[PDB]
């Protein structure tokens, strides 16, 4: 988890809408050849939700606590078509590094769960490189273990982006 | 033209740095006062790597000295090579950590870190093109571990692109000198695994074994151990300073050695180490150096390479020699010891050759291995760590300075994950 | 006029250039300081030929060379050596660290900046040039600079000049020995460059030349100097036709015409026949037939590739010295008689012959013996496909687990480029497999 994260409380929809607008304004955004408003950073929106019941005879207080995590990832880039220079190139390199780590952990998880499920049931040992990047570190419980998780892949229709679209489809199949 | 900024922390780091600066000043013909009295023109060609130039045609090492005990600084100044250093780089305070990692990292070092970083910035801004840093310190102690980790973190925050080396003296298996070595070692390794590019593991017991069995010294002192570590340190960065048939920058070693980011713990070695008594018997050839480098007795980390496999190795030779013989010997070492090298990194032996050998030796070589056997070291520390953390053996000293059990637990978890990552390549037969 | 520009990239390129320019200066009688005593001695003739050297007003001859490297060490060795006054001071050194065996560093983040200066120098050399023949690019796979910067420079040259020939002399990784862990990644990423933009690439292997030195030359502990001298002899034999008179002269264009049946199979093998020590120079005739037969010996190939596993697509012979076409015709006839050498059924012509009168020279301090006759062979054959296959397997063994990948990704490269390059290389391999099938 993250220390000293400014977790605030909202009571009506107007407050959370204001928070949403402020957060979107605060996000780092830069223009590039592939997108006029490309994203330069991964983003996580977290809702901590608590249900309490009040009755001295039957009910339990603080009976339920749950987390909604909504993750917007920055996509892969190619310097030839991207046209980045200087800081943009460094941001693209870091994004690609984090996404490579995410792909590796996805593939390793897939193989690990499939094998012990199908092969026999050995469960000998299978290291998973969660720690190689901060993105996969923060999302450890969502990519596996204690969470119910959904992956929404976006795909470009054009023929020129075929090699990237096929990779996205392959990783969706692995996920 | 490349520079290296040098940082020294703690007693062990200070002494190793002093011996290192004496070995380097010899190689370059700098006199204990800063004046050049060499003979070969190649000595001054690349002297900018370590030494700044002064107005009086003198040379001043680009070194930074850090501690919280003035005694070490006083010992360094009152020495054969004390006046060579500039006095402004002597940064220190009082009331040392006393083998308390928390004091070094959180309480006391937090005040001196600003001054150390100011001197680091002043030295770094004057370089034409800075390459990286290197730090000498001891993990099992106080100010060494804490201030070294804090400085590493701050510099990586400020200089993300540059290289960060580290020559760390880790706790020994059975030899011990402080009661609380596992706590400091575990926390320091937790800090190092995130914020470094290379880390050369050094063990006191391995150096004692080298002194006793190989060099046949009867009464070895710390000077000898510093000598060895200093010969290793020079041997690492030889190609930045002298020409060679096939150079090898620091980045070349970093790229060719580590396969994955979290595995950058290297076992070093040096050859030829004889006995002052059998120098007249052993002929000096490339096969002899290759035989001595890969010998398990010659490692400085006190971890047997035969209990694991070499992910990568790097051999840096210095002296006139033939590339055919070197390549043939590396291939031979791979082929005969086929069981000690991973099967999914074909031809995992980096080679470098430098033309200029050390002062009075015809040939020399240094070895940098990256083997899974290093896991044993961590396991030992982890074992001892549990043996004290379960009962909270000495925990009040650490929690009194502003820490909690969560830091210890997460450091132990990081250590165990590192050990598992090394283990998962250790076995042969990747299928089932 | 007939001349070509030599470009050298990386440590291997610079050292091969040292050997090559030593040989050229010895051939043309130019002293290390650039002066030619024959000009003042004779007062006429043509000795400092325009093919490599340019004559200024004061009689000094300056080479048409362009040295490039990211390190300062290797070229600073040249700038304070025996040939310090020969070269123009423009040596194009990047005052930083090196590509670190990273294609991304040599192609994306650091390979730029100095690329513009390099192209400016090449343009300045070309503007002084009349009737430029082409470029001779020296580099090496397995190095970050020699791969990435070669890619950048070849791309820019193809964009700018285009129709000019661009030959390549590169050192392929050896099957067994190497000096880098990440060599296959660089060698597999350089294939798009070596395929699309180059016109004809000559590949050599360190292991083969080591075996040649051990067997033929009786050198027990050879170093890179001997290898560079051999490669210099090969390049000199290739380019001699532009300089000296001869009965059957072959320039670069007509040389290319008879060695590239199709655009995508321009990967010949190179050999040099009379590699022999001074002691063994006696006891042997070294006639035309002997050297022509020795060119075909599988042990004498300079790449670890057995010709008997494939078919010969084309062959070009370049003879030097006291050679007469009658003996060459006899050698060609008796070779065509032999059944061990297999030629594709769609190339009945087979051989191209070129003859030059100037015999090879002897470098002082060298190892090759002075001989009256010599021959350099270039041969387009399918067996080179095998030499690629052994590499590709290694790449797979490193790419399955994504080892060392993060170093490449952290400098601009994308993960998919590896797979793209691998697919391109597989396409090339299957093309070579297809071209050799017998017609029906
Ligand atoms: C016969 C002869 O010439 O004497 C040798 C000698 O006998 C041996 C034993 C030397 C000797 O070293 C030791 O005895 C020793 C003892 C404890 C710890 C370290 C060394 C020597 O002291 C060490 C010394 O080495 C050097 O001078 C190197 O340049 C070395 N630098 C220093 O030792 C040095 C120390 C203080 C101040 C200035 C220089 C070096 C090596 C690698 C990289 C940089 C520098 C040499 C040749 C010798 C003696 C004098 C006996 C050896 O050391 C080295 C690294 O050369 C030990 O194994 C080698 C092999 C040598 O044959
Ligand atoms: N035959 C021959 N091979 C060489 C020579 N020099 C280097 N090599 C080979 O080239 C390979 C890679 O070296 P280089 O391509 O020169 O590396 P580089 O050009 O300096 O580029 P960087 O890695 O960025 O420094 C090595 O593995 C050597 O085997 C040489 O002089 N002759
Ligand atoms: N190799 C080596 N180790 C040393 C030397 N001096 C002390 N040590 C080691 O350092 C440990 C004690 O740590 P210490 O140096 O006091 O840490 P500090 O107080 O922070 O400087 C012991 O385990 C010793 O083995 C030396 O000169 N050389
Ligand atoms: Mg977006
Ligand atoms: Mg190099």
């Amino acid at each position: 988890y993250v220390e000293d994260l400014s977790k605030l409380a909202v009571t009506s929809y107007n407050d959370i809408q204001d928070l949403m607008d402020s957060g979107n304004k605060a996000r780092t955004v830069a223009a590039t050849n592939m997108n006029e408003t490309s994203s330069r950073s991964h983003a996580v929106f977290n809702i901590i939700f608590t249900q309490k019941r009040h009755d001295a005879e039957t009910n339990i207080t603080t009976e339920k606590v749950s987390k909604i995590s909504l993750v917007d990832l920055a996509g892969s880039e190619r310097a030839d078509s991207t046209g980045a220079k200087g800081t943009r190139l460094k941001e693209g390199a870091n994004i690609n590094k984090s996404l490579t780590t995410l792909g590796k952990v996805i593939s390793a998880l897939a193989e690990m769960d499939s094998g012990p499920n199908k092969n026999k049931k050995k469960k000998k040992t299978d290291f998973i490189p969660y720690r190689d990047s901060v993105l996969t570190w923060l999302l450890r419980e969502n990519l596996g273990g204690n969470s119910r998780t959904a992956m929404v892949a976006a795909l470009s229709p054009a023929d020129i982006n075929y090699d990237e679209t096929l990779s996205t489809l392959r990783y969706a199949d692995r996920a | 033209m490349r520079e290296i900024v040098h940082i020294q922390a703690g007693q062990c780091g200070n002494q190793i740095g002093a011996k290192f600066w004496e070995v380097i000043s010899d190689e370059h013909g700098i006199d204990p006062t800063g004046s050049y009295h060499g003979d070969s023109d190649l000595q001054l060609e690349r002297i900018n790597v370590y030494y700044n130039e002064a107005t009086g045609n003198k040379y001043v090492p680009r070194a930074i000295l850090v501690d919280l005990e003035p005694g070490t600084m006083d010992s360094v100044r009152s020495g054969p090579f004390g006046q060579i250093f500039r006095p402004d780089n002597f940064v220190f305070g009082q009331s040392g950590a006393g083998n308390n990692w928390a004091k070094g990292h959180y309480t006391e070092g937090a005040e001196l870190v600003d001054s150390v970083l100011d001197v680091v910035r002043k030295e770094s801004e004057s370089c034409d093109c800075l390459q990286g840093f290197q730090l000498t310190h001891s993990l099992g102690g106080g100010t060494g571990s804490g201030m070294g980790t804090l400085l590493i973190s701050k510099i990586r925050e400020e200089y993300p692109d540059r290289i960060m080396n580290t020559f760390s003296v880790m706790p020994s298996p059975k030899v011990s000198d402080t009661v609380v070595e596992p706590y400091n070692a575990t926390l320091s390794v937790h800090q190092l695994v995130e914020n470094t590019d290379e880390t050369y593991c050094i063990d006191n017991e391995a150096l004692y074994d080298i002194c006793f069995r190989t060099l046949k010294l009867t009464t070895p002192t710390y000077g000898d151990l510093n000598h060895l570590v200093s010969a290793t340190m020079s041997g690492v960065t030889t190609c930045l300073r002298f020409p060679g048939q096939l150079n090898a920058d620091l980045r070349k070693l970093a790229v060719n050695m580590v396969p994955f980011p979290r595995l950058h713990f290297f076992m070093p070695g040096f050859a030829p180490l004889t006995s002052r008594g059998s120098q007249q018997y052993r002929a000096l050839t490339v096969p002899e150096l290759t035989q001595q480098m890969f010998d398990s007795k010659n490692m400085m980390a006190a971890c047997d390479p035969r209990h694991g496999r070499y992910l990568t190795v790097a051999a840096i030779f210095r002296g006139r020699m033939s590339m055919k013989e070197v390549d043939e010997q590396m291939l031979n070492v791979q082929n005969k010891n086929s069981s000690y090298f991973v099967e999914w990194i074909p031809n995992n032996v980096k080679t470098a050759v430098c033309d200029i050998p050390p002062r009075g030796l015809k040939m020399s070589a240094t070895f940098i291995g990256n083997s899974t056997a290093i896991q044993e070291l961590f396991k030992r520390i982890s074992e001892q760590f549990t043996a004290m953390f379960r009962r909270k053996a000495f925990l009040h000293w650490y929690t009194g300075e502003g820490m909690d059990e969560m830091e210890f637990t997460e450091a132990e978890s990081n250590m165990n994950d590192l050990v598992s990552e090394y283990q998962q390549y250790q076995d042969a037969t990747a299928d089932e | 006029m007939r001349e070509c520009i030599s470009i050298h990239v990386g440590q291997a390129g610079v050292q091969i250039g040292n050997a090559c320019w030593e040989l050229y200066c010895l051939e043309h009688g130019i002293q290390p300081d650039g002066q030619m005593p024959s000009d003042k001695t004779i007062g006429g003739g043509d000795d400092s030929f325009n093919t490599f050297f340019s004559e200024t007003g004061a009689g000094k001859h300056v080479p048409r060379a362009v040295f490039v490297d990211l390190e300062p060490t290797v070229i600073d060795e040249v700038r304070t050596g025996t040939y310090r006054q020969l070269f123009h001071p423009e040596q194009l050194i990047t005052g930083k660290e090196d590509a670190a065996n990273n294609y991304a560093r040599g192609h994306y983040t650091i390979g730029k900046e100095i690329i513009d200066l390099v192209l400016d120098r090449i343009r300045k050399l070309a503007d002084q040039c009349t009737g430029l023949q082409g470029f001779l690019v020296f580099h090496s796979f397995g190095g970050g600079t020699g791969s990435g910067f070669t890619s950048l420079l070849m791309e820019r040259l193809s964009v700018d000049y285009g129709k000019k020939s661009k030959l390549e002399f590169s050192i392929y990784p050896a099957p067994q020995v190497s000096t880098a862990v990440v060599e296959p990644y660089n060698s597999i990423l350089t294939t798009h460059t070596t395929l699309e933009h180059s016109d004809c690439a000559f590949m050599v292997d360190n292991e083969a030349i080591y075996d040649i030195c051990r067997r033929n030359l009786d050198i027990e502990r050879p170093t890179y100097t001997n290898l560079n001298r051999l490669i210099s002899q090969i390049v000199s034999s290739i380019t001699a036709s532009l300089r000296f008179d001869g009965a059957l002269n072959v320039d670069l264009t007509e040389f290319q015409t008879n060695l590239v049946p199709y655009p995508r199979i321009h990967f010949p093998l190179a050999t040099y026949a009379p590699v022999i020590s001074a002691e063994k120079a006696y006891h042997e005739q070294l006639s035309v037939a002997e050297i022509t037969n020795a060119c075909f010996e599988p042990a004498n190939q300079m790449v670890k590739c057995d010709p008997r596993h494939g078919k010969y697509m084309a062959c070009c012979l370049l003879y030097r010295g006291d050679v007469v076409p009658k003996d060459v015709n006899a050698a060609i006839a008796t070779i065509k008689t032999k059944r061990s050498i297999q030629f594709v059924d769609w190339c009945p012509t087979g051989f191209k012959v070129g003859i030059n009168y100037q015999p090879p020279t002897v470098v002082p301090g060298g190892d090759l013996a002075k001989v009256q006759r010599a021959v350099c062979m270039l041969s387009n054959t399918t067996a080179i496909a095998e030499a690629w296959a052994r590499l590709d397997h290694k790449f797979d063994l490193m790419y399955a687990k994504r080892a060392f990948v993060h170093w490449y990704v952290g400098e601009g490269m994308e993960e998919g480029e590896f797979s793209e390059a691998r697919e391109d290389m597989a396409a090339l391999e299957k093309d070579y497999e297809e071209v050799g099938v017998d017609s029906v």
